[PDB]
């Protein structure tokens, strides 16, 4: 049944394969990155504070998934080591997916990073509320999912200069987004809203080199983005940098176990995954334009 | 739409009446385009008839393999338009292939523009005649509705 | 420089006028730079949403 997801696999030692899949084994893909509901409940009972709870859960999950089995393998056996989703211009976007690429001059801790993520979540939600005015977005309960590329040669961080992150958040109902330009505009607005947050800048501004975080060129027909739970292929050696969840719990979360378990749902990190409604949409508003080519006010005035 | 507009004119109002008529016409066009989406996958509904005395798309080489289906073409040729790529917009002789057909998405934007031209002709004529308006009637399709098919 | 020019040496009967240098610059340019900072203002000035129901 179609539409289907088409992925681009990076074969070793060179070459690119393609895979159009009607269904897949996601339980096997996300297996060694899951926390038993009993463990989550016990930790929630232990630590009431949500920052501490999220850091504890992140530490627990980090020390669970050892490795995805690497080696040789043909395209059918490598689609479980590397996999990128290709943006299709004939479909609608139901998730806002941001590929953050921070650049540092001094290594950042992980508690500082968690605080910075908690601050980032606050401004992005305000930007989203401004962009989608007909939807009720609660800034202290809306779910946002954070993934951080693993560390290769409170969990410690051994990164060198760059901290790769992925942020996923559903488009508020009853809104849908159509177009590659529209998504670029949404990314622009999100980045501007985040960069204006005083708390986020104060918390993370010391270590960073530049304040250009969200790459807005990843939204183009045919371009591919790496999926969570998949590692980059290094021709030099083995796979590295798996994207694994970094739990940043909302302050007003009412179901912590559900939030934790929603990080392994493949529908939460795909561009055109079907929306998760409750009964049925009585009406949906498609945002099919957000202006156009942007340039800038400083550019128009100067010209 | 014309029935509604000419029935509104009976109540009588100044140029405000012309503005109301323009609004009604735009609403009618919007509803027509919205209802044309549910028939986006039907190829015989969007197929248009062509006479032997007009310019038509060249016959695809695969149309000559129909066999007994080419024995029923004597005057009219029904051609639909499909988009197999970026902007190809090729033409398909619907009646020269066995059924069911397996085609790419239909080019409903081009067909809808062709129909909207005729619709706007009538609406502009009505506006110019009943209320003396030099302003032509134009419907924004590429700005407000072209996303449903792209 | 035309605003700060004088044609009478007497300070009381001088022909100097206020300079519209800072005022014009602020009104035409520096207002929008600050207007950018507010996120709501930024969205209001650098986005034109188009949505269909
Ligand atoms: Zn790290």
């Amino acid at each position: 049944q179609t539409p289907l997801p088409v992925y681009r696999i990076s074969m070793v030692p060179t070459g690119q394969a393609f895979a159009a899949l009607a269904w897949d084994d996601w339980a096997r893909i996300t297996r060694d990155a899951r926390l038993a509901e009993a463990v989550v409940s016990a930790e929630a009972a232990a630590h009431p504070d949500h920052g501490a709870l999220g850091r504890r859960l992140t530490d627990r999950i980090r020390a669970q998934g050892p490795v995805m089995p690497p080696g040789g393998l043909d395209a059918g056996g490598q689609m479980y080591v590397n996999r990128n989703e290709i943006f299709n211009g004939a479909l609608a976007i139901t998730n806002i997916i941001l590929d953050l690429d921070i650049a540092l001059k001094e290594p950042v801790p992980f508690r500082r990073l968690h605080e910075a993520l908690g601050h980032f979540r606050r401004g992005a939600l305000a930007a989203v509320q401004l962009l989608f005015p007909a939807a009720r977005v609660d800034p202290d309960a809306y779910p946002c999912y954070f993934f951080k590329s693993a560390c290769r040669p409170s969990p410690v961080c051994s990164c060198t200069d760059k901290i790769g992150l992925r942020v996923c958040m559903p488009v508020p109902a009853p809104y849908v987004v159509h177009g590659s330009l529209t998504m670029r505009g949404v990314a622009r607005v999100i980045q501007q809203a985040v960069l204006l947050d005083r708390d986020f800048v104060e918390a993370i501004g010391s270590y960073v080199k530049n304040f250009l975080l969200i790459d807005t060129g990843v939204y183009a027909h045919g371009h591919s983005l790496r999926l969570p739970y998949f590692a980059k292929i290094a021709p030099d050696g083995p796979a590295c940098g798996r994207l694994l969840p970094v739990f940043v719990i909302p302050p007003a979360c009412k179901d912590v176990p559900a939030f934790v378990a929603a990080h392994a749902d493949p529908r939460r990190f795909h561009f055109h995954a079907p929306p998760t409604y409750l009964a049925s949409p009585r009406e949906i508003r498609v945002l099919h334009s957000l202006g156009g080519d942007y340039v800038s006010f400083f550019e128009r005035k100067a010209s | 739409t014309l029935r509604r507009v000419l029935g509104l004119t009976t109540a009588c109002v100044p140029e405000e009446d012309a503005l109301t008529a323009r609004g009604l016409m735009e609403d009618a066009c919007d509803r027509l385009i919205l209802d044309a989406f549910n028939k986006r996958l039907d190829a015989e509904y969007w197929s248009v008839r062509v006479s032997p005395f007009e310019a038509s798309d060249p016959l695809p080489p695969t149309a000559f393999r129909g066999g007994a289906l080419l024995d029923a073409e004597h005057y009219w040729r029904r051609v639909v338009r499909v988009c197999p790529g970026g902007g190809e917009s090729v033409g398909v002789p619907v009646d020269l292939y066995p059924r069911p057909l397996v085609l790419p998405p239909v080019d409903c934007a081009h067909h809808l523009r062709e129909i909207l031209r005729e619709i706007e002709l009538v609406f502009t004529g009505v506006l110019a005649g009943v209320w003396g308006e030099g302003g032509k009637f134009v419907y924004p399709f590429d700005d407000k509705m072209s996303f449903l098919f792209a | 420089l035309r605003a700060v020019t004088t044609h009478d040496p007497n300070p009381a009967a001088s022909t100097e006028q206020p300079s519209p240098l800072g005022r014009e610059a602020v009104e035409q340019f520096f207002c929008h730079v600050r207007a950018q900072l507010n996120i709501g203002e930024y969205v209001k000035h650098n986005v034109t949403p188009r949505e269909t129901v």
